[PDB]
């Protein structure tokens, strides 16, 4: 399963969270920004690695890093 | 609307008010996208160079100078047979008389840049005539006439010599 | 306050001519970076994401249509100028057999007058392949006067057409519900367009073509010839050559058409004389053609209780294997310019090609079938359109299915049960693609390895294993049998192709029996193969155009997008454009496959000279039929073979054809720096780019960025297409001008 | 000569070609007639070719064993204007053409639309720019001088 | 004529124009002195 | 409604009354798309040109300049003129009184106040009030009119029978 990271540049504008067509990432509460909300990667095992996630990160260099691993039939795309 | 002086049919145009020589021709509209101080600059510095050249064809088909390369009365053969030599001459003096006199703001966009500098006046007056400021004005009109004239002839007789071939006479 | 059309919809003004991307509302704000501007040219005509109105996007689709005609027309005046002033017509007319036709001369510069090639009749300039010069004798034009008034012709047309444009943008635009009366627009263009033309032109044939080029065959000299209009002010100039005029119009109105019969015939093959079809037979055919439209021009229901309502049609025409048929296929062709032009840009280049093959098959112009320059290059470019054509109709198919399709208008149709089983549909075509590929090609491959080993008696060869194509030359014997037995007026075969005798013109092939054999066998499968898999890319991206397994939201996408990124292992060109351009590719493939058949089979077996005993010498002398069968023989026999003219060009009048030939190398090759390459080295090395302008302070505003991976692709696909058809178009013309 | 060249006025293979090409221009000349057009080109074209061959050969041009003039681009002044005088030209023209264009981009660049004065291109000033780039050797050494030519450090760098 | 001029001012007619020009004057230099080798001087 | 001219024809809408020689006649409507100052600069423009053209024919027809190349026809001094560079003049001094004349109409079109076909050239006076100008107006729009027609007919009678100045 490919690896995914959230690193403290987060603003927490959730545009990650709604572009990740598998549900991996979530916004959950923190106090490092204004809008108090941080995007989280629980369901890494459901990344498919289209980095649709960091298509979307308005940040300057990303807060939602995508590091592709192994692959299984769920990071494949596989529906066979 | 005020309409030309000159051109009776055309708007006034802009940018020529405060000048001596303003008869409001400009239907072209040349002083709105070129700066009016340069174009009077370059004006006078084109007027100059023609009635000096025109001078310089009459006296060189009558005078000319000893030698077998000034043997030519027609100026546009004398071009030619003089040899590269005397002209590159020329050419250099005129460009060190270029520095020197624009005091290395030579450019479009460097001349005019501070201002100070009324277009045309190189302080040049050895003989003191222009003292009086009565006659300066009507002495600038006479001087930008004669320029548009011998711009006009200059062209005339070059084409001249090129059509006929002998000389003006 | 007109039903049909709105007035004053757009003032003229030249306010958005200075506000580049005014019509985009991304593009609007101004260039930022480098990409702006190449989005500027990219989204010039999608008039769709530009009004979100069904009605502006028509008025626009109109207006550009009139500006296109107006090009057209341009052009054309262009063409009838240069053979007016720039052209040996005249010299042409009067030796047809000998005179090479040439309309553009060369100014003497830089030493390119070299290309003012020896046409003959006294003059100087670049030999004509459009044939120009036979379709103006056909039309009966014997002066360059006319030609100088058809030009002037078309410029006034042109300016017309501008004008129209301008006037149905800006002054009075039409409606919606004017634009969607598609039963009064087919009405039209079935009646009036098609059937009106073919009428008038049948008239012109008839009162003009028909006396004029019958004079020019019977050896009168053009000056002696009379001029047009006095064929039709004196009835007896035409009823001395068709003396069937002298009855007047009374056979007509009689119904005793038989009359008629001196100049409406129907004789098949083609005039001795000058190697074309009988013009006669041209103009009953027009005849015929113009009555069948104007009368299929009165089928749909327009503006009177009479007629057909295509909707009533559609919605008739269902079954037990397709559900509700073709319920909905009338909203989707009433309010989607794509579909439409799909339909028409698929049946479009289909019919260039038919074009294309008729054209050579029956050569429908005095003196153009003994002009194999011409007849060669019309093929081609029509073959070339047609490919065009048809994946631009692909492309538009699947930008209908992305942008226009919806889903609630179209449940359980036709458009609905092809998506519903799209994989069986494409995995069946793949198996066929790789049958057909396999069994063509590894035939070739298996000849060449068989010659290679010193086995020839092991090759799919007509000495060999035989593969006869029986099906095609059953066709063939039944068309030459036809003529008495099945079409019993007829005198002679359609075509000469079919089988028949040698037809020649001034000692030079003009059609023969083109003989299918084993090695026609191969090459027309191999035609077959490169078809299948070039339906088999567009129908996969027309039917994986909205979603698939990989991205079960592909419209949600758009039509064209690069990519869904590295996931899946690996999402590239999953798009539907991504999909025209492979097949961009692989029509470029199955064309050139098409015109080399065609050039090769044509020279070797068809065209050269008759001996005067009546013995047939070809252009390459037969090598089609046992070295065409094999991929080493194609190298040699034709390519390596036909390209010494090209190659031995330079220093003659053909030299512009070598140097083209050079170019197009070039352009071909520089392609595969953007098909083969991506996007982020080449944003890496413009990276240091900047920073040498920025240590220079020369870097520009504008920021420099890559061209986009559409755009890369879009560049390196058309840098391909441009120097492989450009090199097989230098090849062609200085082979088959030199020989 | 220079590098076993000799000069093309006594290269017999050059007269060898200047005499097949006027031979061959010739006989193309015989295949049409009178005082026609292509006659007058065919003519043209010969004289042409003869002016171009006797100015190669009075040109101090040094040609090889296939009769073609060789260049002598090792910098000597008596082989001056093979590649010296036009590379001089070139420098100058090239010089000219990359100061106006700097001089219009640090010039708009402190406009308030830097960027839309690069697609729509103000025409006056471009033209006051252009006119005076005949001093581009002079500004380029008065600029770098004052330090105004290069940039020091708000120059962008990667990561590494 | 205040909008016309500002869309010749726009970079394709601007860079057509001084392209076609420079072709321009290139081709009749290369007219009135043809087969120019070297330099003239 | 029901202008002058054509009587069961309506008005042009753009034509009322207040310009010089307006019959209302504009069956076509040039008027409905087109400014009325700019065909009415045009129409001036031809008026004074195809004056011009008439009386040179006719003149040039019975009256030569001295020299060999002005021994020829009317109808054949085109090619003669064109090749002798006559025209060549005439072609540069129209051209630069035609860009003065672009100006011009472009001020006149946006905004300005000349009137169409003014030039202001009126060495002498020949109207000095406005009812002299309005009748003089009248006079040269009626004049310049029948002289386009005037020439129409003489170039294609000329060209039609190569004849001398009475071109029947
Ligand atoms: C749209 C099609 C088309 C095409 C491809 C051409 C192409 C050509 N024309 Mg042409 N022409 C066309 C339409 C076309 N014309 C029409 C519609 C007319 C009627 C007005 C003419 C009238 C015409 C004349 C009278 C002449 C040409 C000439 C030429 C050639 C040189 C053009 C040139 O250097 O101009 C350069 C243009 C510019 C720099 C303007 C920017 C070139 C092959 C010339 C030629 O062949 O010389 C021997 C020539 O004398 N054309
Ligand atoms: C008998 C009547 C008639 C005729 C001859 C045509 C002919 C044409 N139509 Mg058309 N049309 C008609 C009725 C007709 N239409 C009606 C009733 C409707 C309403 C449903 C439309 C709606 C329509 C649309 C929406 C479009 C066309 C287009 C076209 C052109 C197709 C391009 C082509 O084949 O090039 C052949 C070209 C020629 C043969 C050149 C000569 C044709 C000239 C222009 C005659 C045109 C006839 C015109 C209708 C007369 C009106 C004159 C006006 C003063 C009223 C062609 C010129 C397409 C096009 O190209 O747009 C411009 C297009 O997009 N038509
Ligand atoms: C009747 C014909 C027709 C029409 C009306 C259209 C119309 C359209 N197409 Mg389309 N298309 C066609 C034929 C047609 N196409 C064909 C035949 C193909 C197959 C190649 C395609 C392939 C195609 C694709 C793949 C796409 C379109 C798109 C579009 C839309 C935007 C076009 C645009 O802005 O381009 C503006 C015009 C240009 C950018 C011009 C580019 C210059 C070309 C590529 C090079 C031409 C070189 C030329 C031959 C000269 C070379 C000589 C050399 C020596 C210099 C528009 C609705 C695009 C879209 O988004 O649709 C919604 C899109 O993605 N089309
Ligand atoms: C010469 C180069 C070449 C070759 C051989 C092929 C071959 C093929 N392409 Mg293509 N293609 C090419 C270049 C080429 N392409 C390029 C440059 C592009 C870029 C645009 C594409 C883009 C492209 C697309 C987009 C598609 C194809 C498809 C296909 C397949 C069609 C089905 C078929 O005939 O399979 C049969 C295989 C052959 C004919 C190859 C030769 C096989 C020999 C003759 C017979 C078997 C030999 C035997 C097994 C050897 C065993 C011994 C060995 C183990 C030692 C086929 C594999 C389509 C596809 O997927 O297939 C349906 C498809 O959709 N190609
Ligand atoms: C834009 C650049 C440019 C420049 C500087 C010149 C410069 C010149 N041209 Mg010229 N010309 C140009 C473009 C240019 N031309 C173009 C694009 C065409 C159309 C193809 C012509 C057609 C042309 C003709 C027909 C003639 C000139 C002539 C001339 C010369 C006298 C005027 C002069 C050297 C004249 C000349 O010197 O010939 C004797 C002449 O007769 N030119
Ligand atoms: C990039 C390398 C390169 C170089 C160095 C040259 C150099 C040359 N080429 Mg050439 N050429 C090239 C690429 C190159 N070309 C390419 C890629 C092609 C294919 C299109 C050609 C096609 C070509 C032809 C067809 C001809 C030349 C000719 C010439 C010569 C005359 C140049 C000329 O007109 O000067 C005179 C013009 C100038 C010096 C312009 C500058 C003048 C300005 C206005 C001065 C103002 C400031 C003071 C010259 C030696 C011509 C020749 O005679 O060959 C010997 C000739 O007929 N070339
Ligand atoms: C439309 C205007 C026009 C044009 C195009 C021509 C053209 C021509 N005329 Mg002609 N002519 C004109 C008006 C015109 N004329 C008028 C109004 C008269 C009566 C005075 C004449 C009397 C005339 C004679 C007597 C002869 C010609 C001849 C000729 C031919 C060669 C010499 C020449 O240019 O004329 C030279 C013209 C003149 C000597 C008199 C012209 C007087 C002008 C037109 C009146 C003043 C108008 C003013 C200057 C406008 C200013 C223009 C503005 C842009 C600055 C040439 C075809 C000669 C020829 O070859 O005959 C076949 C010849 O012998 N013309
Ligand atoms: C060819 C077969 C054919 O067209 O028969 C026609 C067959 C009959 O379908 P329908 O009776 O439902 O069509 C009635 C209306 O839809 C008219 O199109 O169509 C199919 O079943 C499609 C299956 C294609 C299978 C490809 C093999
Ligand atoms: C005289 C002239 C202009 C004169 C104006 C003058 C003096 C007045 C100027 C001033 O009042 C103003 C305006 C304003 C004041 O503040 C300044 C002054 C100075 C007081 C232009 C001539 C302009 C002269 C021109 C344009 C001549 C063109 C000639 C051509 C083209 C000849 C071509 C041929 O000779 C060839 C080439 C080959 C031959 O075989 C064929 C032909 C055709 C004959
Ligand atoms: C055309 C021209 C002037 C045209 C003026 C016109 C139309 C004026 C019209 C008006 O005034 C009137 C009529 C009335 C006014 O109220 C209104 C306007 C409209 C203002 C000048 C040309 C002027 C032309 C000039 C000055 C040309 C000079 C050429 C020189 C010096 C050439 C030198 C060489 O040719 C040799 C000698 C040897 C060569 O081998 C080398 C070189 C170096 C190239
Ligand atoms: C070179 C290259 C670039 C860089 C290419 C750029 C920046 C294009 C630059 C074009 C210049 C600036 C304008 C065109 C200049 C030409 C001389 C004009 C065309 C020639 C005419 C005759 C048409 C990419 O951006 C790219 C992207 C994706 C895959 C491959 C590649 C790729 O190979
Ligand atoms: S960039 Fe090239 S590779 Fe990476 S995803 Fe987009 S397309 Fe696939």
């Amino acid at each position: 399963s490919h690896t995914v990271k959230i690193y403290d540049t987060c603003i927490g504008c959730t545009q990650c969270v709604r572009a990740c067509p598998t549900d991996v990432l979530e916004m959950v509460p923190w106090d490092g920004c204004k809008a108090g909300q941080i995007a989280s990667a629980p369901r890494t095992e459901d990344c498919v690695g289209c980095k649709r996630c960091e298509t979307a990160c308005p940040t300057d260099f990303l807060s939602v890093r995508v590091y592709l691993g192994g692959e299984t039939t769920r990071s494949l795309g596989l529906a066979y | 609307k005020v309409f030309s002086k000159s051109v009776p049919f055309l708007l006034k145009p802009a940018g020529l008010d405060g000048m001596v020589g303003d008869v409001g021709f400009d239907p072209l509209g040349f002083a709105t996208f070129i700066d009016i101080r340069w174009l009077r600059e370059a004006e006078l510095k084109n007027g100059r160079v023609a009635m000096l050249a025109f001078l310089g064809f009459i006296v060189q088909e009558f005078i000319r100078l000893p030698g077998d390369l000034y043997s030519e009365p027609n100026g546009v053969k004398a071009f030619f047979q003089v040899g590269p030599q005397p002209l590159l001459q020329i050419f250099l003096f005129c460009g060190f008389l270029e520095f020197n006199m624009h005091k290395g703001k030579l450019t479009q966009v460097d001349m005019f840049e501070d201002g100070k500098r009324e277009p045309g006046n190189f302080g040049f007056d050895p003989l003191g005539f222009g003292k009086d400021p009565a006659k300066r004005e009507r002495y600038a009109l006479a001087e930008l006439k004669n320029g548009r004239l011998a711009m006009i002839a200059i062209g005339g007789l070059v084409h001249h010599a090129l059509v006929t071939g002998h000389a003006t006479f | 306050k007109s039903t049909i059309v709105d007035f004053n919809p757009v003032e003229t003004s030249f306010e958005k001519w200075a506000k580049p991307g005014q019509f985009s509302r991304t593009l609007a704000k101004g260039p930022k970076t480098t990409t702006w501007i190449w989005n500027l040219h990219a989204d010039a005509h999608d008039f769709d994401i530009q009004t979100n109105s069904l009605q502006e996007v028509s008025r626009k689709i109109f207006s550009a249509h009139f500006g296109q005609l107006a090009v057209i027309f341009l052009w054309l005046s262009g063409m009838h100028f240069h053979g007016a002033y720039f052209s040996n017509y005249s010299a042409w007319l009067t030796n047809p057999t000998s005179t090479k036709p040439s309309a553009q001369i060369v100014w003497p510069i830089v030493g390119q007058e070299v290309l003012n090639a020896d046409v003959g009749g006294n003059f100087q300039g670049i030999q004509i392949t459009s044939g120009f010069f036979q379709l103006w004798r056909a039309e009966g034009i014997t002066s360059e006067v006319e030609l100088y008034w058809t030009a002037v012709g078309g410029l006034v047309a042109s300016f017309l057409m501008l004008f129209a444009g301008w006037f149905h943008y800006h002054k009075a635009a039409p409606k919606l519900e004017w634009f969607q009366n598609v039963e009064s627009m087919l009405n039209h263009h079935l009646a009036g367009l098609l059937g009106l033309g073919s009428l008038s032109w049948a008239g012109h044939q008839i009162h003009i073509a028909l006396p004029i080029n019958k004079l020019l065959d019977l050896g009168v000299s053009p000056e002696e010839i009379p001029l047009p209009y006095e064929f039709i002010l004196n009835r007896d100039l035409i009823a001395q050559l068709y003396p069937s005029f002298n009855k007047g119009l009374t056979p007509f109105f009689t119904l005793n058409w038989g009359e008629y019969s001196d100049f409406l015939t129907f004789k098949g093959g083609l005039n001795p004389v000058t190697g074309g079809l009988w013009l006669t037979d041209t103009a009953h055919h027009h005849l015929a053609i113009a009555v069948l439209f104007i009368v299929a021009g009165h089928m749909y229901k327009t503006n009177w209780f009479l007629g057909h309502s295509i909707k009533t049609i559609l919605e008739a025409h269902k079954g037990p294997f397709t559900g509700e048929g073709h319920k909905g296929l009338y909203e989707v062709l009433t309010t989607s310019w794509h579909a439409q032009l799909a339909i028409n840009l698929a049946l479009f280049g289909s019919l260039s090609i038919i074009v294309a093959h008729h054209m050579y098959a029956m050569p429908p112009y005095p003196y153009i079938a003994i002009d194999y320059p011409t007849q060669l290059s019309l093929f081609t470019h029509h073959v070339w359109i047609g490919g065009f054509c048809i994946v631009g109709g692909a492309a538009h198919g699947a930008i209908f299915f992305v942008r226009d399709y919806n889903a609630a208008n179209n449940y359980n149709n036709l458009i609905d049960r092809v998506i519903r089983h799209r994989d069986a549909i494409i995995s069946h075509l793949n198996w066929v693609c790789i049958f057909l590929g396999c069994h063509s090609f590894g035939l070739y491959v298996h000849n060449d390895t068989m010659r290679a080993l010193g086995r020839s008696q092991d090759l799919f060869s007509d000495n060999a294993i035989a593969l006869k194509p029986i099906f095609a030359q059953f066709i063939q014997n039944l068309h030459t049998l036809a003529p008495g037995s099945t079409a019993p007026n007829a005198l002679t075969t359609v075509s000469y192709a079919f089988g028949g005798d040698v037809i020649s013109v001034g000692s030079k092939i003009a059609m023969m029996p083109i003989s299918l054999g084993t090695a026609d066998f191969l090459v027309h499968h191999i035609h077959a193969f490169t078809i299948h898999v070039t339906v088999l890319i567009l129908l996969k991206g027309v039917l994986y155009s909205r979603n698939s397994r990989l991205i079960p939201d592909k419209a949600n996408l758009g039509f064209r997008f690069p990519c869904d990124g590295p996931g899946r292992g690996g999402t590239c060109q999953v798009s539907a454009w991504d999909h025209v351009f492979l097949g961009l590719f692989w029509m470029y493939n199955s064309i050139s496959i098409v015109i080399f058949h065609f050039s090769w089979k044509m020279q070797s077996d068809v065209w050269g000279t008759v001996s005067p005993t009546g013995a047939v010498s070809h252009i390459t002398g037969g090598n089609f039929a046992q070295s065409s069968i094999t991929i080493n023989g194609w190298l040699r026999d034709f390519l390596w073979s036909q390209a010494a003219q090209v190659v031995q060009s330079y220093g003659s009048s053909l030299s512009a054809y070598g140097l083209i030939f050079l170019g197009a190398h070039f352009i071909w090759a520089f392609s595969l720096m953007f098909l083969f390459s991506g996007r982020g080295y080449w944003q890496e090395l413009i990276e240091s780019i900047v920073w040498a302008h920025n240590k220079l302070k020369v870097a520009p505003s504008i920021q420099p960025r890559a061209l986009s991976i559409t755009q890369g692709r879009a560049v390196g696909v058309a840098h391909y297409l441009l120097g492989g058809i450009g090199t097989t178009w230098a090849f062609f013309l200085a082979r088959i001008i030199s020989v | 000569d220079i590098g076993g060249l000799n000069p093309c006025k006594d290269s017999e293979v050059f007269q060898k070609r200047l005499a097949k090409t006027v031979k061959k221009l010739e006989n193309r000349l015989k295949k049409y007639e009178e005082g026609t057009p292509p006659q007058i080109a065919i003519q043209q074209q010969i004289t042409q070719t003869k002016q171009r061959f006797t100015r190669y050969a009075d040109s101090n041009l040094l040609c090889g064993n296939d009769g073609l003039p060789h260049l002598i681009t090792d910098g000597r002044w008596s082989h001056g204007s093979e590649f010296l005088l036009p590379s001089i030209l070139f420098l100058y023209i090239s010089g000219w053409i990359g100061w106006v264009g700097r001089k219009y981009i640090r010039t708009v660049g402190q406009t308030s639309n830097p960027t839309e004065k690069e697609i729509i291109i103000d025409v006056p000033l471009a033209i006051s720019i252009m006119t005076s780039g005949f001093l581009w050797p002079f500004a380029a050494w008065q600029e770098f001088l004052s330090g105004d030519l290069i940039a020091s450090d708000e120059t962008i760098t990667t990561s590494p | 004529m205040k909008d016309f001029l500002k869309y010749l001012s726009t970079a394709p007619v601007l860079l057509t124009a001084w392209l076609t020009f420079t072709a321009g004057f290139v081709i009749e230099i290369n007219r009135f002195y043809p087969d120019a080798l070297t330099f003239p001087f | 409604e029901k202008s002058k001219a054509v009587p069961f024809l309506p008005r042009p809408a753009a034509l009322d009354g207040s310009v010089v020689g307006d019959v209302g006649f504009d069956p076509v409507g040039f008027t409905s798309w087109l400014p009325l100052s700019y065909l009415q600069e045009a129409e001036i423009k031809h008026c004074r040109i195809a004056m011009l053209a008439t009386l040179g024919w006719i003149v040039a027809d019975f009256v030569h300049l001295p020299g060999a190349v002005h021994e020829v026809s009317s109808l054949a001094a085109h090619d003669v003129a064109v090749k002798s560079g006559a025209l060549a003049q005439i072609l540069i001094w129209t051209s630069i009184a035609e860009a003065i004349s672009v100006i011009a109409i472009s001020q006149m079109l946006e905004g300005s106040g000349r009137q169409p076909g003014d030039f202001k050239f009126d060495p002498l006076n020949f109207a000095k009030d406005e009812k002299s100008l309005k009748k003089m107006q009248l006079s040269e729009l009626k004049n310049g009119r029948l002289a386009m027609l005037a020439f129409s007919g003489i170039v294609t009678q000329a060209a039609l029978t190569g004849h001398a100045f009475p071109y029947m």
